[PDB]
């Protein structure tokens, strides 16, 4: 009969640095074997320091990322100030355990810097759980690119390799590279990509392209 | 998934893993199980990662109007008392909820296990997740009440490197929480490989 | 996976896309799948793989030991006869969604076949998951007795279509060329999908691994 | 799935003159492990081994069957086999059960034997066959094994990058993956010599 | 349902069923026998649906015998745990399968002692250790903390007390006593009959 | 889908239409749905595919075997009883709308229908397919006894007009066939 | 709506320059017969704004009456503002989706059309709530069939004029004749610009046979 | 069953077969389908029976208190409003095949359409019932624009005639009716 | 068969005074579509039994073709030897039984009228094997509406005649074409005596309906 | 599952249950503690679902002390009886039932000693003895056996160590320890813990 949920996919990644929050996330909206659309970024930006990112059914991304943006401006509203990051992820896990019986099936990560002004990534699940972590990869795709990140930015699982701060650049080729490479396997990843920035001096957006099948 | 507690003469410890894995998929390695309630409560995650912290930071909510409120601090058994309380409202509706309620109390050291099946009950020893048997069998092995206390500290630590050596289910860091008279403290956060090269000879 | 077939002014034009999926991982990109039947009749297959692949190794060693009892150019017919009645022999429990072309005395006669044993004698056809997009790009722009690099073009057009809809290939659409004569068969035909260069070096270095136990056999 | 019933990872990569194979080492029902030293990759005649994974059961009993098969074809002719002539055999074996199928992916690594070429493929439950140039994988974990081969892969490797490549994609892939673990073993093998290694994992 | 231990040794196996009978409700018979005397250096357990082992016990023991009284001398271990595996992974596809449970226990002059391990469905393993049941996960943490590859038999037996008196603590089954053979050098060597007074 | 056969005083006329879909989509717009066996006796089909083609080679192989050993030209009534006994035989897996018509030297024009359970029955006229329900709504409005060849021809041209203008799996072309003492008249209309 | 009776079938719309066309068919199907061959199935919104939708047809005869209520009320507040088309695409989304929420989905599959102050809009609304911006859209089987057609040619030429965008759903509607079986010989065209907004007759196909000649 | 509106220049003419059936015994033999509602507004119904009554009579009961408080005679179109509220906002569990038709002092006679979903279309001539398809076939093929009275009694009698003859459900005995300016007017028809 | 495609309808059978009667109609509806509207539902077997069935028709044309040959083949003994209708009663029996054991039924409900040898005879074969003897048999929906009217004049009068039985039959027809869906008005009459079998043309039934004047 | 008797005597009611508290696998708790002293001569059991014996000792055992608050004095054990029996008639036919198995001792100034009998369907009986579980099966004979209206204490002690060395034989549960309650004209008096070391 009428099923309540369906599989769009995407892939949405975030990496956290010294004094930076990288979210990136493929546009691609597809639906079983048809293309929706070519422009439909995971992203978006909150406040000056705050960018989100929701896979998975694409209806309840919508609802939920327009809800947060009410509760955003209602905080705002009542008490002269902005929210943190980790009262916004709060909040978040408070409103998926309120639709608990009957779920969100979205993925959610959020980045952004914190009141020390560092980078932070809070990742999620579909019920309502986070954790402060360095770097997460949600979708369809998190299995392809987790065990990557674990070699590059854990620096796992090897020996005699020292630990380097993860700078900028670095940074921006590690996600051009982890993109392309993710591309060539999945079925729900590609044809741009839209590298979200959090700095201390603002958020600043990137168009990449990708390749076209 | 593997969690324990057993309490003796000096205290509680509280040790568990850090994996939660997603069916045959693993998640992340450093999930930090044991939820932090007070400075006198230590809550742990024992099936279903949502339902555990949720519930545990509504029972910490509850506490801290109760202390509030009475310028006293709450004691175990009404914690507990509480958190089944609070649970057995969705009863079939598929809450899956196996946690552990450890702390210090006007008796001394409590020791309490709730279920989201609502088995609240007292104890010395318990052991919750998938291998839970293997931290039983090798537990109740070493298990004494006038134990020391670095004694206890290798009890549960090669208790949980048993476990997770077993079991497929449970891995990452190994923490290790010790409560006493005034608060918990913190021990270590062991890592499985660093235990398999100091514990294999 | 969409597979294509058509008739020009001699013979006939056969396209393919080479991604051979397993679930919802990419497994191949490039798996061949224009199969050899005869010097000149020649098929595709669509749908569950080894069940497509051992039956038209079947249905060619048929054809081969018959052509070879005989003395003579095979036809299409006794093809088109054999694979009908064997898919009909297994009730429709194989899936194999297959093309069959080629070109005999009379000339080009294309076939059709669905895997419960329903053919169509068609002058186009398009078969596999998204066969749509190639068939919107026949329906739109065919018109009788084409001519060569006419029908080549129009072949790759709606193949290309296809990849660009979902479930193509990132492969370079694979042709063969079937003519009274002449039998052509292109495997790199046009690459549109450059891979992105890589941007740094994840190279390991001479140790970077820890190892237990070792061990050296020799050999002739 | 009854595919992770026991778990399971084999790889195999193709290098410039050399072949190098590696699986995981655990054995044990759905999330009970029992030992750490399971054979997976078998021998079959001279620098060419296969890979299975899936079901114990099948993976013994096709290691056998085709032992037995193999065994008759290289006592009936003198030469020794060649890989298309194994894959195509190991082809018909899976196809003759084709409603009654194993619930295995065989994979098999092997070098030429006049020249040192060398060949790497993998099949499917029912018999299909795929011939890459890269690498193939099978097993429970697959997108795994599938990122960080297409993140590391180079196309002219010496032996010991290629080891090293091999060593870092399985050490990665089965530290994230649950059911498959408890060690590595790895074959790299090339026309002078054969190589065994066994690796470091976590025992997590 | 129950569980019967089969240590392996440096020069011995230590092997130990139980003597229960019980059909889900009552224990009927506590002074069974699952222990299968293959030859003088060969012993075999089995554990499953209780009217498939006599069965394999039948078709097993009495195909060794008859091996044994053909060619002129005792079959290996290895090749007799081959032979019960392809019998298991026969029978299995057909319309009467097999569920059981066995583990393997024997001696070669040349191998020495060697242990292997099945499943129901027809699994190999040559194990230090191996288990089946509930007792599987209590038995295995306790041996797998406690083990020593140059162990003497002493401490084997000792071990298997201390892990059987942690067996008399926490589960919800009865199990009341335990038989305990010994495979060496000369042969099957049966040891005392192993139960406890509890409290 | 749409299949009709009428038959007249000097012979019989056939007709179908051809758009054999599966679900919603069309996978062939033109179709022999009609099928010679001998040269004088025609069947049409519909329901499933595979069912009435096999069917259809299996008689075609054993009527031509029968009437090559009688060295004289088959009957109709002989063809709708190998088909009766072919669809009869595996009514558990066969879909047949096998619909027999044909002249023959000794009886003339004759019809004779097969629905999908496996009944033999000698029809004046007949229906057939799923979009067929509504010409049989007015088939005995319309009807003459004792027409012309025309007269069939213009028939069965509103008719397959009409089955093919309301029912949505029904579409395509009209194929029809005109079997006498003279010749075999197969021709494409449209309109 | 669990069970829709009475559907529509596939909705073709692009935009072009300073405009966009949308053009649907006038079929009323239920099952396999085409019970109600004339029908509308596009509402041209006030002045602006456009709609055209597949699926069951009286949750859109019932959203037609909402949203004319809703735009009258507007009108009627005479202070020279009206719904753009995108606060139109917004509501129709949030209802779609407090619809499914309450497991009482409306079986629709709707396109919403509009050109408004130098910009051209076109969005979508499926019945699950997902919903986005496209400069060509295509439901139902278009989605399958004539969306690889506006893709090839958006892809071939960015921009557009209304004479090719007109010629381009003629030919697309013309192969929806050819090969769904749930279409038909009559479609209507609706065009807005900014002079208003126009709906066309009922236009139909001219189709070919002529493969019908061989065997 | 069977259920049929035709409208002509100065009115409406409606048609019903009776035969009321639970499963394959008939319940009743004759029966009411048509149903006065209003004095120049009719309904034919079918589908289930208890369903098209209570929906029938609630209709009646909100359109006459609406028409005697606007103290002018009703529209027919409201009337097929209301059917298209009652039946589309309480679907689910009904199963309405209500045809409305009726003459009007403004807009002549017509004839509205409400099928099982709920939509509401206005038509020149309807069907409704299961075995209706079959003149459903043919109302396409016999109509012509622009009947008299006496053209439309005689098109849906032979409609009638053969809905009856054809589907077993349907039988029984014809009812017309027929609106107009002047008066309604009724009648029974048998063999 | 396990799902019977075209169905006929009631069967109706009485004795009287040296021959059974036996009356069924022609109508081979197909669900609720009457597709075949004039077929032949009574077999006349060689001189004494008769046959007349109901359910599958194709199951009946196949005992037709097995019954013909079976006749024939005595016939072609030339021993003077006949089947009894109590032989054919008894194989027919045994061969449903043996049918319906395999899990494969025939789907009919089958009459057997016949007089040898001074005595008349009526048998009942079911699907699923019951098989009696009786002065009056009813199938299908006949056995629950004409039924009663049978059990009523053979229990008012113990005998009959040619002439009672046969208006009889002609009222329960009509009475079967009042009230059953799947009736038709057409029918024919089949009666054996000792001077043979015979069988009527189609008669028809006349009807009333003066209570649809009524409200 | 597990078992509670409750055997009725001339002048005292011989309640005891058992301490274990396991969870399907593992025995969680060796100490369990199924009784609840309603009032000073009043007992309670429970066993069923194991969420739910807790809620309704709350309830039972709260709203008791209240009524005992409320007058000046204690229930009779029927009417209270009958008060647990009313409250799960009440919670029967709702969309929250209750699955538990209890039965009531209790004792009279002047009805005397009186012992009642629950099911998880609210049936009241008056019974001379009851049990719940799988050993009441075995247990409920044996005791039959050896049976008199008119028994003394320590008779009813010994026939309990009969009837627990019974269990211990021909059970397939492990059961180590029973905890033993006796109501007397005093109240509540508590025996000894009785275990037995089985082998």
């Amino acid at each position: 009969r009428f099923s309540p949920y369906v599989f769009n996919g995407g892939t949405i990644l975030a990496i956290a640095g010294e004094d930076f929050a990288i979210v990136a996330s493929d546009t691609r909206l597809s639906e079983g074997f048809s293309i929706h659309t070519r422009d439909s970024p995971k992203c978006y930006k909150l406040t000056d320091k705050t960018v989100i990112g929701c896979s998975g059914f694409h209806g309840d991304c919508l609802t939920l990322t327009k809800i947060i943006e009410a509760r955003l401006k209602m905080y705002k509203h009542s008490n002269n100030k902005a929210m943190t990051t980790g009262a916004i992820a709060a909040m978040l896990s408070t409103i998926l355990y309120s639709r608990r019986f009957f779920p969100y099936y979205v993925y959610n990560i959020i980045g952004g810097l914190d009141e020390e002004g560092k980078g932070a990534v809070y990742s999620f699940d579909p019920v309502g759980s986070y954790q402060r972590d360095s770097f997460k990869a949600g979708g369809s795709a998190s299995a392809m690119l987790q065990p990557l990140l674990d070699n590059q930015v854990g620096f796992k699982n090897m020996q005699n390799v020292e630990h380097v701060p993860l700078s900028l650049d670095r940074a921006m080729r590690l996600v051009k590279d982890v993109f392309i490479s993710a591309a060539e396997r999945d079925v729900y990843t590609g044809d741009a990509l839209r590298i979200c920035i959090v700095t201390k001096e603002g958020i600043r957006e990137e168009t990449v392209s990708l390749r076209k099948d | 998934t593997t969690t324990l507690a057993f309490k003796f003469r000096h205290g509680v410890i509280v040790a568990a893993d850090s994996r939660a894995t997603a069916g045959a998929y693993i998640a992340s390695q450093t999930v930090k199980k044991v939820i932090e309630i007070n400075p006198y409560l230590l809550g742990t995650m024992a099936g279903g990662a949502a339902d555990c912290s949720f519930w545990e930071r509504l029972l910490a909510r509850q506490c801290r109007i109760y202390e509030l409120r009475n310028k006293e601090r709450i004691s175990v058994a009404a914690a507990s008392k509480l958190l089944a309380n609070m649970v057995y409202q969705y009863k079939g509706m598929g809450l899956s909820m196996g946690t552990m309620i450890c702390g210090w109390d006007k008796r001394g050291p409590g020791l309490y296990y709730v279920d989201s099946e609502g088995n609240r009950i007292s104890g010395a020893t318990f052991s919750v997740g998938s291998g839970s048997v293997y931290a039983y069998g090798v537990m109740d092995r070493g298990y004494s009440y006038d134990l020391e206390v670095e004694q206890a500290y290798d009890l549960a630590r090669r208790a949980i490197y048993q476990a997770t050596y077993r079991d497929a289910y449970s891995g990452g860091a190994v923490n290790l929480y010790h409560v006493r008279e005034d608060g918990w403290i913190r021990v270590s956060s062991d890592n499985v490989a660093d235990l398999h090269e100091k514990y294999s000879g | 996976t969409t597979i294509a077939g058509v008739v020009y002014k001699d013979g006939i034009v056969l396209g393919a896309d080479t991604r051979a999926t397993e679930g919802m991982v990419v497994a191949d990109k490039n798996c061949s799948k224009i199969h050899f039947i005869s010097p000149n009749i020649y098929c595709c297959g669509a749908g569950t793989a080894a069940d497509t692949d051992m039956t038209t190794q079947l249905i060619s060693s048929n054809l081969e030991l018959h052509s070879l009892s005989t003395g003579r150019l095979p036809r299409v017919v006794t093809a088109n006869r054999m694979l009908k009645q064997m898919l009909f022999r297994y009730q429709g429990y194989i899936g194999a969604a297959l093309v069959l072309g080629g070109v005999d005395v009379t000339g080009p006669h294309l076939y059709s076949i669905y895997p419960h044993g329903s053919t169509d004698k068609l002058p186009y056809v398009t078969m596999g998951s998204g066969s749509l997009a190639a068939m919107a790009v026949f329906e739109d722009k065919f018109r009788p007795d084409m001519e060569e690099e006419e029908a080549k073009n129009l072949v790759s057009e709606a193949i290309a279509a296809g990849i660009f809809n979902d479930l193509g290939s990132g492969s370079n659409i694979d042709l063969c060329v079937i003519s009274k004569n002449k039998l052509d068969f292109l495997r790199p035909y046009t690459v549109p999908n450059k891979k992105g260069t890589r941007l740094g070096r994840y190279r390991c270095e001479k140790g970077t691994t820890a190892v237990l136990t070792e061990k050296i056999t020799p050999l002739e | 799935s009854i595919m992770s019933y026991n778990g399971g990872a084999v790889m195999a990569m193709k290098g410039k003159n050399c072949v190098a194979i590696a699986a995981d080492r655990r054995f044990g029902i759905q999330a009970q492990m029992v030992t750490t030293d399971f054979q997976k990759i078998f021998p079959m005649g001279d620098r060419l081994y296969i890979g299975l994974a899936g079901l114990a059961t099948d993976v013994q009993t096709v290691a056998q069957r085709l032992k037995f098969r193999l065994n008759l074809y290289e006592l009936k002719e003198g030469r020794q086999i060649k890989p298309y002539t194994l894959m195509s055999m190991v082809a018909n074996l899976l196809y003759e059960k084709r409603f009654g199928p194993y619930y295995t992916e065989p994979v098999i690594a092997g070098l030429d034997p006049k020249t040192f070429k060398p060949f790497i493929c993998s099949l499917d439950l029912i018999g299909c066959p795929m011939v890459t140039d890269d690498f193939v994988v099978s097993g429970t974990c697959a997108e795994q094994m599938y990122g960080m081969c297409e993140s590391l892969w180079e196309p002219n490797m010496d032996p010991d990058h290629l080891f090293e490549t091999i060593s870092q994609a399985m050490l990665n892939a089965v530290d994230r993956d649950a059911v498959s673990g408890m060690g590595v073993i790895v074959h790299i093998i090339e026309k002078d010599k054969i190589t065994t290694r066994t690796l470091k994992a976590r025992m997590d | 349902m129950e569980y019967l231990i089969g240590i392996q040794g440096p020069d011995y196996v230590l092997v130990a069923s139980d003597r229960v009978a019980a059909s889900n409700i009552v224990q009927m018979k506590d002074d069974h026998d699952k222990m299968f005397k293959m030859s003088e250096k060969i012993l075999l357990l089995c554990v499953g649906e209780a009217g498939d082992t006599v069965q394999f016990a039948e078709y097993i023991q009495k195909n060794v015998q008859l091996y044994k009284m053909r060619n002129g001398y005792e079959l290996s271990p290895t090749a007799a745990a081959n032979f019960t595996r392809r019998n298991l992974a026969d029978c299995l596809r057909s319309r009467t399968p097999y569920h059981v449970n066995l583990l393997l226990a024997g001696y070669d002059e040349h191998e020495g002692p060697a242990l292997y391990y099945m499943d129901y469905l027809a699994a190999l393993a040559k194990a230090p250790f191996a288990a089946h049941g509930y007792g599987a996960f209590l038995t295995l943490s306790i041996l797998d903390r406690y083990y020593t590859p140059t162990i003497s038999r002493e401490r084997a037996v000792e071990l298997l007390r201390k892990c059987l008196e942690e067996l008399q603590k926490r589960f919800i089954l009865n199990l009341p006593t335990f038989s305990v053979r010994i495979i060496d050098k000369n042969g099957i060597h049966d040891l005392d009959n192993i139960s406890f007074p509890k409290q | 889908t749409t299949i009709m056969a009428v038959q007249f005083d000097g012979g019989v006329v056939l007709g179908a239409d051809s758009r054999t879909t599966t679900g919603s989509y069309i996978a062939n717009r033109v179709t022999d749905k009609l099928t010679p066996i001998h040269d004088r006796i025609f069947c049409c089909r519909s329901g499933s595919a595979a069912d009435t083609q096999a069917v259809a080679d299996a008689v075609t192989y054993q009527l031509g075997f029968h009437s090559i050993e009688l060295n004289e030209p088959p009957l109709v009534h002989t063809a709708a009883s190998l088909f009766k006994e072919m669809c009869y035989r595996y009514r558990e897996d066969l879909m047949a709308g096998i619909i027999i018509a044909g002249w023959d030297p000794q009886e003339g024009g004759q019809v004779y229908s097969v629905p999908m359970g496996g009944m033999m029955v000698r029809q004046s006229f007949a229906i057939g397919g799923s979009g067929s329900s509504y010409i049989y709504g007015y088939v005995d409005a319309t009807y003459r006894e004792g027409m012309t060849k025309e007269e069939c021809l213009q028939f069965t041209a509103n008719a397959l007009a009409l089955a093919m203008e309301r029912d949505g799996s029904s579409g395509g072309v009209i194929r029809l066939a005109a079997i006498a003492e003279s010749g075999v008249e197969r021709q494409v209309l449209l309109g | 709506t669990q069970n829709p009776m009475v559907t529509g079938t596939s909705v073709l719309g692009v935009k072009f320059e300073g405009g966009v066309v949308i053009a649907a068919d006038m079929l009323g199907s239920y099952g396999s017969l085409a019970r109600f061959r004339n029908i509308s199935r596009i509402m041209r919104v006030n002045n602006s704004t456009m709609l055209g939708a597949s699926g069951d047809y009286a949750d859109f005869q019932y959203l037609k009456q909402v949203l004319g209520q809703m735009v009258i009320d507007e009108e009627l507040l005479g202070d020279g503002h009206s719904y753009s088309p995108r606060a139109i695409h917004s509501w129709l989304t949030r209802a779609m989706y407090s619809r499914r929420s309450k497991m009482n989905p409306l079986w629709n599959t709707m396109v919403i059309g509009g050109y408004a102050d130098g910009e051209s809009f076109l969005g979508y609304v499926d019945m699950l709530g997902v919903a986005y911006e496209a400069p060509s859209l295509a439901t139902g089987y278009g989605a399958y069939l004539a969306q690889p057609l506006l893709r090839e040619v958006l892809e071939k030429q960015p921009v557009l004029s209304q004479t090719e965008a007109r010629d381009l759903v003629e030919r697309c509607m013309r192969v929806l004749y050819y090969r769904d079986a749930r279409s038909y010989n009559r479609f209507q065209i609706a065009t807005v610009t900014e002079k208003g907004v126009e709906i066309e007759g009922p236009l139909s196909t001219e189709t070919n046979w002529d493969i019908a000649h061989m065997i």
